[PDB]
């Protein structure tokens, strides 16, 4: 399906430098729109995208209280996590927790997501029937057995297939200019030669949107995955990506090798070589 | 918009 | 267990001498969120950098893009300093305008 909306919370602890930090970013799509920061001078939910802006003061005012009231109640759950695995006041912690809705073409739920980590690690998670939970160790197991006594699984149903959804849907009307734009890579492949009997051979995709893509080089028509050089894909700054893949080929050998890119931007996937 | 429980779930 | 931070230094624009752009640093990979991130120019470190919100991956591991304006020639020489708990040193990266 089409679209998705995601919040993410990070909470960090750090005794002797004041109360834990609490910061939120919510996207649409890889798009950022709005962050909270409890360090700011004055923390409020503010926008990052333009087609948030239009929201009216009630909108604004709501979430910031909604991120103030969060980023207390964090602040008790990193106490909390001391408690259940035996951790001393002095060391430092990190909570975090992802949740939202992916919607198809038609608008409609295709599935919900709220997960929670603990230093980095799964510690509870929503399964996908928005009903019961998986814990990843048996301190977990103590909140989960507290949220299924306390019907938080039905809550955050109620908000996925509901809030989530509208919210989601109201945006992606809103910024329909971007949001509902791709934005196909410029693609090309350069030639770096490393000694006279070898060279790498390097393939481009730029100013693209979303982030997704695939780049693979074949050497004769098959793909070379365990010899390919292949960078995370990485953001330009102007809500675009790039990505490069590369392998290093025996001199003379260039013809042979082919890039192959598919992105949602292009009608077909395309063909380069050097 | 964010998820906005009446009561915040705690660990 | 904590993760350490990968490093792409690279710009907005393809590079072109005296044409004005952006110098990226992309820290990512990284667990715990705290980092230091340093954006040298001819070894000095450049003032006016800013940095996006954080966030993180599916992985729970964090990621931040460093952006400044800056007019690369040919002489000029940029890097991006990286220091982070997982490194008993700042982990410099150059700037190479081919990658």
């Amino acid at each position: 399906g089409s679209h998705s909306m995601r919040y993410f919370y990070t909470a960090m602890s750090r005794p002797g430098r004041g109360e834990p930090r609490f910061i939120a970013v919510g996207y649409v799509d890889d798009t950022q729109f709005v962050r909270f920061d409890s360090d700011a001078a004055s923390p409020r939910m503010a926008p990052r995208a333009p087609w948030i802006e239009q929201e009216g003061p009630e909108y604004w005012d709501g979430e910031t209280r909604n991120m103030k009231a969060s980023a207390q109640t964090y602040r008790e759950n990193l106490r909390i996590a001391l408690r259940y695995y035996n951790q001393s006041e002095a060391g430092s912690h990190i909570i975090q927790v992802m949740y939202g809705c992916d919607v198809g073409p038609d608008g409609r739920l295709l599935r919900g997501h709220d997960q929670s980590a603990y230093d980095g690690k799964d510690y509870i998670a929503l399964n996908e029937d928005l009903s019961s939970w998986t814990a990843a160790d048996t301190a977990a197991q103590i909140t989960q057995r507290k949220w299924e006594a306390a019907r938080v699984a039905e809550q955050l149903r109620a908000y996925l297939e509901g809030l989530c959804v509208e919210w989601l849907r109201r945006y992606l009307e809103n910024g329909k200019e971007t949001l509902q734009r791709a934005d196909p890579p410029k693609t090309h492949v350069t030639h770096h030669p490393i000694s006279d009997h070898e060279a790498t051979l390097r393939c481009w995709a730029l100013g693209f949107y979303p982030a997704e893509i695939t780049l693979t080089w074949q050497r004769d028509g098959e793909d070379q995955t365990q010899d390919t050089e292949l960078v995370e894909t990485r953001p330009a700054g102007d809500r675009t990506f790039q990505k490069w893949a590369a392998v290093v080929v025996p001199s003379g050998e260039e013809q042979r090798y082919t890039c192959h890119v598919q992105h949602e931007g292009l009608p077909k996937p395309l063909t380069l070589r050097w | 918009k964010a998820f906005s429980p009446e009561v915040i779930p705690m660990f | 267990i904590q993760r350490t931070p990968k490093i792409q230094v690279y710009s907005r624009h393809p590079a072109e001498n005296g044409k004005s752009n952006f110098l990226n640093c992309y820290v990512s990979g990284f667990h715990p969120s705290d980092i230091e991130v340093d954006l040298l120019k001819n070894g000095e470190r450049i003032e006016k950098v800013e940095h996006s919100d954080l966030s993180f991956s599916k992985d729970w591991s964090f990621y931040l893009l460093y952006y400044t304006e800056f007019t690369p020639t040919e002489k000029d020489e940029y890097a991006c300093r990286v220091n982070h708990v997982t490194l008993s040193q700042p982990k410099i990266v150059k700037w190479d305008r081919d990658m």
